[PDB]
């Protein structure tokens, strides 16, 4: 629908906003990993005594 | 090179016309500049 030259721009904005949302779901993800894993210690711990 | 002075902004890096789609083209991400002047006295020929 576009030349090159204006193209990327569009193709540029895309990209901000696809990669901002793998941050937020990446960064949203680790979290909950920790609070899996912290809850996994306490499980494992339970389960030893 | 001569060129009519209407097609000047033609040869803008990026920019399309009759030049730069298959004259001659530089890249969109040229560097540098673009020297020109009009030329009527010394390239205008009263027969063409």
């Amino acid at each position: 629908r576009l030349d090159p030259p204006e193209a990327e721009v569009q193709i540029d904005r895309l990209i901000t906003g696809r990669l901002q949302s793998l941050q937020t779901y990446v960064t949203q993800q680790l979290i909950r990993a920790a609070e899996i894993r912290a809850s996994a210690n306490l499980a494992a711990t339970k389960m030893s005594e | 090179f001569v060129i009519r002075g209407d097609e000047v902004r033609q040869i803008a890096p990026g920019q399309t016309g009759k030049i730069a789609d298959y004259n001659y083209k530089l890249p969109d991400d040229f560097t540098g500049c673009v020297i020109a002047w009009n030329s009527n006295n010394l390239d205008s020929k009263v027969g063409g």
